[PDB]
């Protein structure tokens, strides 16, 4: 939630560089994130090996 | 999974935009399977 | 917090994005039109303005208050003759 | 068996239906969810009600009303408030987009593609009914649903039934007050329209109803919420010989046989009495000859207008409660024998009286104080001539400039229609003249 | 159900546009992230009037957000209640309109219009009812009056049926606040007045007078003009979403307030307007907010109506009040001052009350009225047109740009035309 | 029990398959080593249409790898999901010989053709229904195209009678992004137009304008153009994988689609395709996703089909939806863009509903559509054709391959007969 | 012991049978097992379930039903479902590839190699009935399965047995909603075949029982599913007649030799019109007389064409449930009196009346509110011309260019066929006009 709020306040065209750049790692970001507690929400045991 | 759709990831080698890092490595790799030969 | 009506609601639970989003549910009920213009049959007033000492509409003040009368039952037009000489099964004619 | 078919049309046909159910509910004991609390066991044959209800099955009373508007807005608080299930879930026929203060736009759009439903709805209770033999239309000459859709309502079920007596309760403009500017144009098109298809149209203005709850009832802020139960006070008092015994039982065929002489004088003035509150209530006599003298006063008419002018054609006393028809007799006597209250000549015999035994119902959290007697008086003065010469002069200053005309024009119905609907209240004035010398 | 598209052209536009979503937002229980946090259900059985809500409780609106420079678009998603707009909806130009109004119209300000009417067409067709349409352009700007009116030319071409409602900023009596402004806001009533089936008018002496003197404030800031602004903005549209007593909406106020065609622009007036320090020896009711009301200096038009007369007044009332108290009030304004209403309309007032008042009030009072005072904006307008284009002041811009000579005489033949129309249903009497 | 066999010929063919291979994997519970990690057991019943049982639980796609050089090859050999194909399944050269039309069909690249049939071959008979093929290949390369359309006239002959489909990425109108791409193109299609019976045009900026203007995403890259094609290659044989109300198979959208022998040139889609920003400001119905199918910024062809009636369009829904729902919207498109459809047919639209949606998604969507709008692309190829062939321009590298000019001349022919009789039934009007 | 056995062929015949079987198990309270529990029978040896399933002797039962559909899927559905132990595994035939909307695949080229099998297991299911009352053909006229091996099966079947009953329940095309482009092609060339095979075609369309169940049992989003338990609740009333007894019962000869005044004549429609939801139910008292003059209007046939335009025929009125044989006949009386329809004149009598005792029965899981009161009524009309003339003009349209000709040819089948379906339809249309005037 907190970076899809600091990602909702970005300027409406991302045109520089650090913009750009900016977008595309908070999106990798919360994708990633996504993907973490899909896997975690999926299931309901989550043992943890060594 | 690898290519979800919804949130739109179609995962592949961190290549490109913001996370090239002069690494990820692009040399290619050996195919094992010599050619088809039946000569 | 008191505001022009009252109405202490618990919060009314919580709205959390992800849940919202990517907790699919294959969930349609088939008793709208579209599935966006939700709040069409869900809406819930008709105890809160009783529970109302005054209520908030103007429109909802017939019939607020609970019956003072007794109805005075004395004087009603009982039917006798064509609801009385006529006599649902059964010729006479003994079936025994 | 003796059914009768209410029809609100408008918002404030809605309304007054909305105060008027309410009452009818609260006289026949129906509880708000449609269950009688007793059931066929007491109350022996239990046939009060079938003049508005409708018994269905296990015992739930569902009305023989179709709340039809234009607008979402009021009829949606109908359905979803305390009435929700008392009333057919298809006869609160809702419409699409409001007609907004416009005969034009009440008869020549929308107003089509919900008139087919509403008929249909008509039909289905009516072939329910068993004995149908009146009509209730209760609408605002305001405009627009309440005006142009009744109007098209009316000539179609002229049209549709035949001979039926059709009576409509009408909101009329005051003289000092009204809300909307287009009130005269409405008017003047619905008149022209109700002229020729209504049966005994009661007419009901709203500065009348201000001025008796100021005055009788010590009311100092009253509202539409007190308007509409008085209105709902008259019909009840109208329709009660039908539901309840009595020495004297009138119902709508030998109501408007006496209160139509002619086929184009059918605005009777409606008045209640007493509208008294119980502060005052306490301190009186309330009885048959001071109920009539309060009946046939100047400042306790509903309708804005100086009844001591008119001509006096035809009146009838709708007695209601524990009423000697010897008081009677008396009451009627000293009211024929005062000057002042002046008949016309060719009807010296212009008294037509209905005693009902059941005393009148009163609604909680209500204004009105409870009384042993009540006359719904209903008169067909002369006295209308003013209102309808106020309303033409109204007119007359709409279309002298030709001011909120372009709106019916661009909408379709033309100039012919203004002319025409003038030209008729010329004559219906003209009528008037003629029968009050 | 009665919905109406929103849209906000220039910086006025959005400015005022997003201080209006702040208000009737905060009146329908939106929360900052879109969800709802409201109190009741009467606030979400027509909540669907403004809101194109999604699956879940998400509550976005129906506004478009357009302008030829990003600007103030990341302006509004940076300041609060900014993020409940949707980012699809922020169709803008690059390079710039500002204050000319053959840039809004013509030049690329005329190419932004394909895309903007894309997404009214599909905010429209998202839709099942489509009463009508809100602007809340400038009047006498760029962007904000040479593409707000191209958008209402191509709105009331495609959909010839519907409510057009424009609320425009008035040119200033006093200052200038900019320098080409006649030249903008009279190329703007010209495209104008053919198509908005109401025009509102508020005026930018009137905002701050009515806080200075009216609302003490000391510094007035701006958040409170806008606000001030979005009160009666919200409380125009109460029959719409509220329910309660005898109603108005939009095709009522339009059809009660306009007698001709070229007649239709109003004056606002919200009339619950108490200074901080003398709140509480005020009792509100509805004759207070109707001596509110008809007074000269709460009028948000400047035009102060003793130099005319009303040719219609409507009054929407927001509160648990009676039908009694706000119909004599009105009486006795017509009564009182017959004088100084038009002698040829008997029953001038419309009146509509709802039983829901906004937040921070047990009572509310929205003035809206056609006048005979109204013209002297116009006329002050047109002098100062034809003082500039005697000498011939900031024209090659429009010339080189794309207008003609010609263009300017017909706006000043609607402009003269107007207050010729306005004086003539002023002077004449009844018979 | 149907039956598909995978052929990826080509370099463009050969990424394709593998994000589609990678697309349903993971759609099919299957992991990169080849078991079922999954939990619904509705993957296990039509699970045999896209992969065969092996030794010991292991299942393998029915899919042959095709091409003259190394290279994509060991990518895909490399990359995830790629340690799943049969090794044996592998059929390559060592020339490196590409963009060459002639080196594909009538030289080297019909020496590998026995291998790579007889492969097929093996596939083909280790099936017990074969409902068909499916191709992917470029159209403009030389291995993809050449060879591609060799293997297409080898297998029409061999079985023609089954359903048998190319996915055909079609050359480019902005830019040219190969030389020989108009020699290409043309000598592919002249062979494509008598074998195949359904081609999918799949075009480079369309898919570029999706994922720039549709899904942001301003790193757009091959593998979101990939993953683009792979889902309306899934959306076409999900209701032969999943069950469904209305099940429509490859045969059926065959022969609901094609009128006449040469009008088999689709124009695929996908829905609903959002932005990462705009995901919990869109709400995902029915409504909205047939505005976004029949909307012209979905195309996967660079043709524009406002300038065209469509011929007839498909439909195929996936999820839990309302059937009346879907087919009333599909009436209300097609009674609101009547000008936008053939009136020689009456009810031009498909409707197939299944009952398994993708992962992630409540519901998705493929539109696919014969469209007289594709003859823009052929007139552009033909133009392009006749204006290198007019002056002999790169022709002898094809002549010396063992060509003449009277190849080039059928071609040609075949493209204006081609674009003429749609022309023909784009202007043939009812009666 | 009256049993009548079913063939449900096509996708759409598939799954209706599958919602069919469910109702008949509720109906018969026969668990989805395929056993009827001991405390959910009749006792005394009843025999009111033989007409759908037999008795594989126990403890069980098996229906006689004979899905086929030429694709694996949707019969995949029906084995791997509930209704998994209740069927043999060889009644659910499956073929090689569906005929995939054309007439030609599946009467020429697909259907051949399974026509034999399908026929096999009618001729068992057949021989292990004591009597036969018929065929209850369940289909759809869209293209494939149900349209070209249907006609295929009906021909077979024609040559096979002979003179018995053959009932068909055709899934029509509506006029303006469709899914394929050649199901006008698929109804003309069955349409040539079933018109000398079929003695009852019961055809129903999508969009006017998407209306239905928009407009009466009030859900604007419904599916196939509801379609099909509402076409279940239809034949379950046809079928109430060879099972649980009451007054005038109507079998499977008696309600087709008073439908078909002339042999090719045999397409009736069908009405089930006590269509009220459970909120609906409450506040209705659900009457002979209403539901009967229901089951006469446009906006309750669900067959898209007004029976205004055309002249009644014959109606076969099927009521089911507690019903008086008195206000039946007062009902058909005040429609005999009614002037909004119009009967032909070479049939003077033309209603017949069967009453059964059993109430219909309310699946759990569908609106379909408890109603002890059914019609099912059955209208030979001249109205259904109107379909006819819609997708003649859908052909004529269609086939003016040719076009999806090519693969109708290159199966088996040759445009002779075309021909003389467009001369068969044209010879049709002009005998139901000629039977009309
Ligand atoms: N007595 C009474 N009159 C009412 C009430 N509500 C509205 N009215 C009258 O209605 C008039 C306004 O016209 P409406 O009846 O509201 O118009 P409508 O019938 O709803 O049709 P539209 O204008 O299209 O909405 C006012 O002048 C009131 O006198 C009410 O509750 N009681
Ligand atoms: N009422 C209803 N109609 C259906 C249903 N399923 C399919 N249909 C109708 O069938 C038509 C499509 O043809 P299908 O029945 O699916 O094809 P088929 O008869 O199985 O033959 P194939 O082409 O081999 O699949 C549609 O137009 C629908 O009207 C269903 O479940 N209920
Ligand atoms: N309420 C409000 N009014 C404004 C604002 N900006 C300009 N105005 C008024 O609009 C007129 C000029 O508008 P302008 O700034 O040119 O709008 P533009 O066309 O979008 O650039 C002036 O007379 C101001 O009174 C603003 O931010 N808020
Ligand atoms: N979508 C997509 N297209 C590709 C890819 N690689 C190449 N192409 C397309 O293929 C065309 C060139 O064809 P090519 O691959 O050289 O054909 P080949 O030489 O026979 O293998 C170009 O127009 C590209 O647009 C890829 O990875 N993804
Ligand atoms: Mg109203
Ligand atoms: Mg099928």
């Amino acid at each position: 939630e907190e970076i899809h709020h600091q990602y909702q306040g970005l300027s409406v065209v991302t045109d520089t560089a650090p913009k750009k750049a900016r977008k595309e790692r908070m999106e990798a970001e919360m994708k990633q994130l996504e993907r973490d507690i899909e896997l975690l929400e999926k299931h309901k045991v989550i043992y943890i090996s060594n | 999974a690898l290519n979800s759709l919804a949130p739109f990831a179609t995962t592949y080698k961190p290549t490109c935009g913001y996370f090239f890092s002069r690494s990820t490595n692009n040399k290619k790799k050996q195919m094992g399977i010599p050619a088809t030969d039946l000569v | 917090k008191m505001k022009e009506i009252t109405y202490f609601n618990n919060n009314k639970k919580s709205n959390s994005t992800y849940d919202r989003l990517f907790h699919v549910k294959h969930g349609y009920q088939n008793k709208l039109h579209r599935d966006d213009r939700e709040h069409t049959r869900g809406l819930k007033v008709y105890e809160e303005e009783s529970s109302k000492a005054v209520p908030a509409l103007s429109s909802s003040a017939y019939g607020h208050r609970p019956p003072l009368e007794k109805t005075t039952r004395k004087h009603a037009r009982i039917e006798h003759v064509m609801k009385g000489f006529y006599r649902h099964r059964g010729t006479n004619l003994p079936e025994y | 068996m003796r059914e009768c078919i209410s029809i609100h049309v408008g918002q404030a046909g809605v309304q007054i239906g909305n105060a008027c159910w309410e009452l009818y509910c609260l006289e026949h004991g129906i509880q708000p969810d449609g269950q009688m609390p007793s059931d066929k066991t007491i109350g022996g044959g239990d046939d009060s009600f079938n003049t508005f209800f409708s018994e269905t099955g296990a015992g739930k009373h569902v009305p023989r009303a179709v709340f039809v508007d234009l607008e979402p807005t009021v009829v949606d608080e109908v359905r979803t408030g305390t009435y929700r299930q008392l009333f057919h879930p298809e006869q609160l026929i809702t419409g699409k987009e409001d007609a907004a203060n416009n005969y034009a736009r009440g008869h020549y759009t929308i107003g089509k593609e919900i008139v087919d439903l509403v008929l249909d709805r008509i039909r289905k209770l009516a072939d329910q009914c068993t004995g149908l033999q009146g009509f209730l239309i209760f609408h605002s000459f305001g405009g627009g649903t309440g005006s142009g859709f009744a109007s098209l309502l009316m000539e179609r079920l002229s049209v549709d039934y035949g001979k039926k007596s059709k009576l409509e309760f009408a909101i009329y403009p005051a003289p000092q007050i009204s809300t909307a500017v287009v009130e005269p144009y409405n008017t003047i098109l619905t008149t022209h329209t109700t002229l020729e298809h209504s049966d005994c149209a009661f007419m009901v203005d709203n500065e009348a109803i201000y001025d008796i709850c100021r005055r009788n009832l010590d009311i100092e802020r009253p509202t539409y919420t007190n308007l509409n139960r008085l209105i709902a006070q008259i019909v009840s008092s109208i329709t009660a010989s039908l539901r309840f015994d009595g020495a004297l039982n009138v119902d709508l065929t030998e109501f408007q046989t006496n209160l139509v002489p002619y086929p184009r004088i059918h605005f009777p003035l409606a008045t209640y009495a007493p509208v008294i509150s119980a502060e005052k209530a306490y301190h009186e006599q309330l009885s048959v000859a001071e109920i009539t003298n309060a009946c046939f006063e100047p400042a306790n008419q509903m309708v804005k207008c100086d009844p001591r002018h008119g001509k006096y054609m035809a009146c009838c006393m709708l007695y209601r409660g524990d009423v000697v028809p010897k008081d009677v007799n008396a009451a009627i006597a000293t009211i024929k024998t005062k000057r002042t209250i002046q008949f016309v000549d060719w009807c010296p015999t212009g008294f037509k009286v209905g005693i009902n035994y059941q005393p009148p119902t009163v609604v909680p959290g209500g204004d009105l104080a409870k009384v042993q007697r009540a006359v719904c008086m209903l008169s067909n003065t002369t006295a209308i001539a003013e209102a309808w010469a106020r309303l033409d002069h109204k007119f007359d200053l709409m279309y002298a400039k030709r001011a909120f005309v372009h709106w019916y024009v661009g909408e379709g119905m033309e100039e012919g229609e203004f002319s025409e609907a003038r030209e008729d209240l010329a004559a219906l004035e003209k009528d008037y003249e003629e029968v009050g010398v | 159900m009665r919905e109406i598209v929103h849209m906000q052209a220039g910086q006025c536009g959005n400015q005022i546009g997003a201080k209006f979503w702040e208000v009737i937002s905060d009146e329908h229980g939106i929360d900052p992230t879109g969800t709802y946090h409201g109190d009741s259900d009467l606030q979400l059985e027509r909540i669907n009037v403004y809101y194109n809500e999604a699956t879940g409780g998400k509550y976005v609106p129906r506004a478009v957000l357009v302008d030829l420079e990003p600007g103030t678009m990341d302006s509004v998603r940076s300041g609060p209640f900014g993020q409940i707009f949707r980012p699809d909806n922020f169709v803008f130009g690059q390079s710039g309109a500002g204050n000319n109004w053959a840039k809004g119209h013509y030049t690329e300000g005329a190419e932004l219009v394909d895309s903007v009417l894309d997404v009214v067409r599909k905010e429209a067709e998202s839709c099942d009812c489509l009463q009508g349409f809100q602007l809340t352009h400038s009047l006498g700007g760029g962007t904000g009056s040479g593409m707000g009116t191209l958008l209402i030319s191509k709105i009331r071409e495609e959909y010839p049926d519907r409510i057009m409602n424009t609320f425009s900023v008035v040119p200033s009596p006093k200052v200038s606040d900019t320098v080409v402004e006649p030249y903008n806001a009279t190329l703007s009533v010209h495209q104008l007045v053919e198509n908005t089936d109401e025009t509102y008018c508020i005026d930018n002496e009137a905002l701050y007078d009515i806080c200075f003197r009216t609302l003490k404030l000391t510094t007035p800031t701006y958040g409170d003009l806008n606000h001030l602004v979005s009160a009666t903005m919200s409380g125009v549209t109460t029959c719409l979403r509220f329910p309660g007593q005898l109603n108005a909406d939009l095709r009522k106020l339009a059809v009660n307030m306009v007698p001709f065609p070229r007649l239709h622009f109003f004056m606002p007036g919200f009339a619950p307007l108490t200074s901080r320090g003398s709140q509480q020896y005020r009792a509100l009711t509805v004759p207070e907010l109707t001596q509110q009301m008809f007074d000269a200096k709460n009028m948000m038009a400047a035009c102060d109506p003793r130099h005319g007369r009303y040719l219609t007044v409507a009054a929407i009332f927001r509160g648990r009040m009676s039908m009694k108290e706000v119909d004599e009030q009105m009486l006795n304004v017509q009564n009182k001052n017959s004088s100084y209403f038009v002698e040829w309309i008997p029953n001038n007032v419309k009146t509509a009350v709802c039983d829901i008042p906004p937040r921070g009030l047990k009572m509310s009072a929205t003035f809206i009225g056609n006048s005979t005072a109204i013209q002297e904006l116009f006329k002050r307008i047109s002098e100062q047109f034809t003082a500039m284009f005697r000498r011939k002041a900031f024209l090659h811009w429009y010339t080189g740009e794309g207008m003609d000579e010609m263009e300017f005489t017909e706006a000043e033949s609607n402009m003269n035309d107007l207050v010729s129309e306005y004086q003539q249903y002023q002077d004449a009497t009844a018979e």
